[PDB]
């Protein structure tokens, strides 16, 4: 009926607001499998957000060192720079300052309260801190991206030139964190098993997981946009123009479904034409040889099952022969 | 013999063709080998067991 | 109203059938069993879920536990029809509650070729691929580059 | 027809009278779904009696199994055959060949 | 939806007379016409026997005591 | 920018074949060509607008696992050719068209008696072959259009609409894709890099068109997509 179904979510677990699970069904028996699919690569990859990019330390120069005044090595503070979960307003990228030391261990809310930025959660710890005499300090640069940004294609920008700003970390840019989708057995009321989907998804905190899947949702549409049917229903309008007639008449005799000898002896009258034969009576059939019941009762019933009658009143004959 | 009759056409010496997930929509690693075999069905169908 | 007409209305299989059955085979386990039984576990407890066709869908791991293989074994089903015995089923006779052979402490859940196979190619690791050497912050993570 | 022969399909589908054979080589007369006219060639035409050959393609018919037997056409109008070849293939047959 | 009764198994004694004490409970609850104690989920008697149990707010003794306390106001009733 | 991109387009429409036909969209900036490919990929193997025939209706033969004297080909085969075929209608959506011949010789689709709106993708596409001479066939062909796929036996609602046995019923597999095949390569651009351009192939029955049969899925995948768009704690 070129009509198929919507969902209608009946779950969406909201569980320690940043790791949400939500449900859709009913769906088609194979729209969960792509549209899974298309999300999870859409949010793993083509999801525009904000993430840390570069680092800037004091006179570490090489990840094969360490700086004395921390517990860990200069690895433990570049995983933990790429767990932090910051927003920039329209500004397109941003360096922001940790011109701080002291005693406790450093946390995100240490960072300078720049208005254009936000931190999602200040108490996330940085490093843990050597308790005594701890001097260091460094700088994050945040910029926005289009997912997730491996350290190879910044070994070209690491070679282009080398200022102190040349640095090597990688950026989250996606929000998400986490994706999953898979499919189970639905039942309707009839049918008996379609596509159930359940998506869990886990993010940074920047934004809900149910505005991730919206914004998702909506950069598909706008990507779709180009051809989208070019309208709701492609054609709102609807007009008629038809003959008077119908083709029936400019077709041959040998359409009716009638006997060989029949045809024949119709042929033989030069009515090769239906619409030669519908403008007139059966007085002058009979008057034709080897014209007897079984002819003209084909004949007759056949215009019969068409509608038509034997002897009608028209003048457009021959449009156009 | 085999193999200079896959070589004859245009298909892999090795007998193994990439595969593409229907779902996923991504490549399979270690190209698995593919051909076409004869199968037979037995007369132990479903309809008479149930 | 009558049994005459709850049978008529179940011969005709209309809509409003299914939901019913649903809501009786919700909780109401039955009993799985194969053809030889040569221990106990050839008779086990199941929640059972509609499915399509005519064949009894099994659970992979579980048919270790019949020795049953799939090349056209036949196994029989039966329902408690008592609360009693639908209590028990639950109980003792369901799956979870059997996991260790009656013969040896060891479980009987043990993974079959597929699961395993899986499983070591997962970890099974080589010298040079792609994202060699680089790091990664934590499992999630390591995930969605794989994704 | 199954690809990965052994040469004995041939055998094993001519040997066995359930596809029909062609008891004397001649030109096809007339065929159909179920019976197939063969014209027998003055050769191998019997000195006295003379005529042709008649044979009825056994339909749709219940076997030992409750299986469906059936023998279709596989030859065209006045296609020459030779004594011995195959005139329709049975159940499990194609082109004189045992396809299960 | 129960999938484990091995912390039923660790509360009662052994299986048996917990499947005993289930059973009188469920002849209570359904047959019996009583009202539970458990918020259900749409779901049979049996599951929620079972949740019941698992709780704690039901027993061998609970249950004696309550029968005979409810013969007793019973026959309360009745004078 | 990094936000806010383009849109792809479609920009060749090239049929290589008059049923093998290949189409290209560009651009695509990073990861949706993948994605589109085996999303409309799975759209049109799953469901597409088909044309097929539904049922049948013969006079000379009753049941279709019988004979008629004059054919070579048994009602099986002729039910699976006509199966085979495919039809392309434009004003109505169910339609019964009538097959009619006689004399010796293969009987094709062109001999029926076709209409305005229906027409026929090839009519090269063999039907039976009257061998005999006196033998006159006449049948009656059902073709509806519907969506997807369905079987023959439950496709029944009643049991009076099967009580005349010249109704012949045959399983409607209606798809006019057949496969469709999909590649990603470099797209053209005044100044940029990574930009995807993706190639879609179809070997179709011939009967929908290429540009319409995408619009169909684009239009399919949209409005489940709209189905949640905008979704929230809704009923
Ligand atoms: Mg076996």
């Amino acid at each position: 009926v070129t009509e198929f179904l919507k969902p209608r979510l009946v779950d969406i677990e909201q569980v320690s607001s940043t790791h949400a699970k939500v449900t859709l069904e009913p769906l088609e028996r194979g729209f969960g499998h792509t549209l899974g699919n298309a999300l999870r690569r859409i949010l793993l990859s083509s999801m525009p957000g904000c993430a840390v990019t570069e680092v800037e330390i004091d006179g570490v120069l090489h990840e094969y060192s360490t700086k004395e005044g921390v517990q860990e090595d200069i690895l433990e503070i570049l995983l933990n720079l790429k767990g932090l979960a910051v927003r920039v307003q329209g500004k397109d990228e941003v360096i922001l300052t940790l011109n701080k030391s002291g005693i406790g261990p450093v946390t995100a809310a240490d960072i300078t309260h720049d208005g254009d930025v936000e931190i999602v959660k200040p108490q996330h710890v940085i490093c843990h801190l050597t308790d005594e005499n701890a001097s260091i300090s460094m700088r994050i640069k945040v910029q926005r991206g289009r997912g997730y940004v491996p350290a190879s294609t910044r070994i070209h920008s690491e070679e282009d030139e080398r200022p102190i700003g040349r640095l090597l970390v990688d950026a989250c840019y996606s929000p998400v964190e986490r994706i999953a989708y898979n499919v189970e057995a639905a039942r309707v009321e009839q049918r008996t098993d379609l596509d159930k989907l359940v998506i869990e998804m886990e993010t940074n905190g920047t934004i809900d997981p149910e505005e991730a899947i919206r914004r998702a949702a909506t950069i598909l549409a706008e990507q779709l946009e180009a051809f989208v049917d070019l309208r709701d229903v492609r054609q709102p309008e609807v007009k008629e123009e038809k003959p008077e007639f119908d083709p029936i008449l400019l077709r041959p005799v040998d359409d009716l479904e009638l006997t060989v000898r029949s045809a024949n002896c119709l042929k033989a009258e030069a009515i090769h034409y239906i619409g030669d034969l519908v403008q007139r009576t059966e007085v002058e059939l009979l008057k034709t040889p080897n014209l007897g019941k079984k002819s003209l009762t084909e004949i007759k019933d056949v215009l019969a099952s068409r509608g038509l009658s034997l002897g009608m009143r028209l003048e457009n004959w021959p449009p156009a022969s | 013999e085999i193999k200079e009759l896959l070589k004859l056409g245009d298909l892999p010496t090795s007998g193994q063709i990439r595969l593409y997930d229907g779902r996923t929509g991504e490549q399979f690693e270690r190209p698995v080998t593919v051909g076409y075999m004869y199968m037979l069905k037995l007369n132990h169908l479903v309809d008479d067991k149930m | 109203t009558t049994i005459k007409a709850a049978k008529k209305m179940v011969e005709r299989e209309e809509a409003v059938v299914w939901d019913i059955l649903d809501e009786v085979i919700r909780e109401h386990p039955v009993l799985l069993n194969r053809a030889p039984t040569l221990h106990r576990l050839g008779i086990q407890a199941f929640e059972p879920v509609l499915i399509e066709g005519k064949a009894i869908q099994l659970h992979p791991l579980v048919c270790a536990a019949y020795n049953a293989d799939f090349d056209g074994d036949q196994m029989a089903v039966h329902v408690p029809l008592t609360l009693e015995a639908q209590l028990e089923a639950r109980a003792l006779m369901m799956s979870t509650n059997n996991i260790l052979s009656p013969a040896n402490g060891e479980p009987i859940i043990v993974p079959s070729q597929d699961v395993v196979l899986g499983l070591y190619y997962m970890t099974r690791d080589c010298v040079n691929a792609k994202g060699e050497g680089m790091v990664l912050t934590g499992p999630k993570e390591a995930e969605r580059l794989y994704r | 027809k199954p690809l990965v022969g052994t040469g004995m399909e041939r055998a094993v589908a001519v040997d066995s009278g359930v596809t029909a054979v062609a008891k004397r080589g001649g030109v096809v007369q007339y065929v159909d779904a179920s019976r197939i006219v063969i014209k027998v060639n003055e050769d191998e035409m019997y000195p006295g009696e003379a005529g042709i050959d008649i044979y009825n393609l056994t339909k749709y018919t219940r076997s030992n199994q409750n299986t469906c037997i059936n023998q279709m056409p596989c030859v065209s109008l006045g296609e020459p055959v030779e004594r011995g070849d195959v005139l329709a293939d049975g159940p499990s047959t194609d082109l004189g060949e045992l396809a299960l | 939806a129960r999938v484990t009764v091995q912390d039923a198994v660790e509360k009662i004694g052994n299986r048996f007379d917990l499947v005993l004490v289930a059973a009188r409970r469920a002849r209570q609850m359904q047959v019996g016409g009583k009202d539970p104690l458990v918020p259900e989920e749409n779901d049979k008697t049996t599951v929620i026997a079972l949740r019941e149990i698992e709780e704690g707010l039901i027993n061998n003794q609970i249950l004696d005591v309550r029968e005979r306390q409810e013969q007793q106001e019973q026959e309360a009733a009745e004078l």
